[PDB]
């Protein structure tokens, strides 16, 4: 149960925490400027802005630039969340987390220039294909398991796992984007946030909660990859919440019994029985039957052959992304909210 | 079927988070 493999991981995470803390306590600020970048096309949106494909004019490399509107962030009381986002993201470093390359701000906006992950959202492909075979889901699930092992070891909760936030890179692996609700926390926290289908019961019930919410959200993810629909759905949020707290799941008849067993233990309503939140931690997931053919180190090093490589014609190609309406990026001549985002 | 019911639901699109 405990061998030298488990000690190899403990040594790596201990070193990764050292790296993370240096960057956590001394974050990078103001590493570029708006007009170092040609703005091409919107790859997606959110409540306070959008991500755009961009070309760094002096290196010619492509990036994805998040743009947040300071005034809107303030209007909606989401300052501390957008501060965590940048702070967490410039500090982490794992093969399945989107690299934050540059960040800066001007009078109206916050900017996070990330690596461009050209394969599109896992969401897009999952809806198109309908569902993923178990081997295909496990390939992706394994990468979330390792990524959570990293993040939780650093005291981070992610809190918004969904296919919409997993992007596929040129070699067919996941990069996690969207750290908008990621938080460093020792102990419990209480904010009602996340995506309705993926919210753990303890979140819905105002009970206060921990890392374990991310392991519930993985059960949902694995289920939705495998079934093609999430285990609790309904037209409006409230009905999804009712289904989630009842703790009744039905499985499609094609799910293997191993998968059913894994999922009944991730979708445990009881915090004390949930895989991930027991004494062996993540090792109860990794040592489960469903993952018995998973070479965890092979997954970390990216030498497993991916079941699906997205077609990319060249750098700057946006065919794996939906189209959105473009807005011009206005920059006011007076400073919006300087005190509030001064650490950004 | 449950797939059909999901496909006819209002929640097959990109799902926003709440706060
Ligand atoms: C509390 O609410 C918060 C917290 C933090 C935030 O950053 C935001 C946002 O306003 C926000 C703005 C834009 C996006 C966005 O465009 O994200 C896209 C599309 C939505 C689905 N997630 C995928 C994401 N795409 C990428 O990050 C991406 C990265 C690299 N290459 C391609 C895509 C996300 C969040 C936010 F609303
Ligand atoms: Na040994």
């Amino acid at each position: 149960k405990k061998g030298s493999e488990q000690e190899s991981v403990k040594e790596f995470l201990a070193k990764a925490k050292e790296d993370f803390l240096k960057k956590w306590e001394n974050p990078a600020q103001n590493t570029a400027h708006l007009d170092q970048f040609e703005r091409i096309k919107t790859l997606g949106t959110g409540s306070f802005g959008r991500v755009m494909l961009v070309k760094h004019m002096e290196t010619g490399n492509h990036y994805a630039m998040k743009i947040l509107d300071k005034q809107k962030v303030v209007k909606l009381k989401q300052i501390e969340h957008t501060l965590n986002e940048k702070r967490i993201l410039q500090a982490v470093n794992f093969p399945f987390l989107v690299k934050l390359e540059f960040s800066f701000k001007d009078n109206s906006n916050l900017y996070m220039v990330m690596e461009y992950v050209p394969g599109g959202e896992m969401f897009s492909h999952l809806r198109r294909i309908g569902r993923f075979s178990e081997p295909h889901a496990r390939f992706y699930a394994a990468q979330i398991v390792l990524t959570f092992e990293y993040l939780h070891s650093l005291d981070l909760i992610y809190r918004d796992l969904k296919p919409e936030n997993l992007l596929i890179d040129q070699q067919g692996y996941i990069q996690v984007t969207d750290f908008g609700f990621a938080k460093r926390v020792k102990g419990r926290t209480w904010t009602l946030c996340g995506t309705p289908e993926y919210l753990a019961p303890e979140i819905i019930l105002s009970k206060g909660y921990n890392k374990a919410v991310d392991w519930w959200a993985l059960g949902v993810l694995i289920y939705e990859m495998a079934a093609g629909y999430p285990p609790f759905f309904a037209d409006q949020p409230i009905q999804i919440y009712e289904k989630i707290v009842s703790g009744k799941v039905r499985f499609p008849s094609h799910f293997s019994s191993d998968l059913k067993d894994l999922l009944r233990n991730l979708l445990q309503v009881d915090l004390t029985k949930r895989f991930g939140n027991l004494k062996n931690g993540v090792n109860d997931i990794k040592n489960h039957k469903w993952f018995a053919t998973t070479d965890w180190i092979a997954i970390y090093q990216r030498k497993v052959e991916a079941p699906f490589i997205p077609k990319f014609k060249g750098p700057g190609d946006t065919s794996n992304f939906d189209d959105y309406e473009e807005e011009e990026i206005r920059v006011s001549i007076n400073e919006k909210c300087g005190k509030e985002f001064s650490e950004f | 079927t449950t797939y059909a019911d999901f496909i006819a639901s209002g929640r097959t699109g990109r799902r926003n988070a709440i706060h």
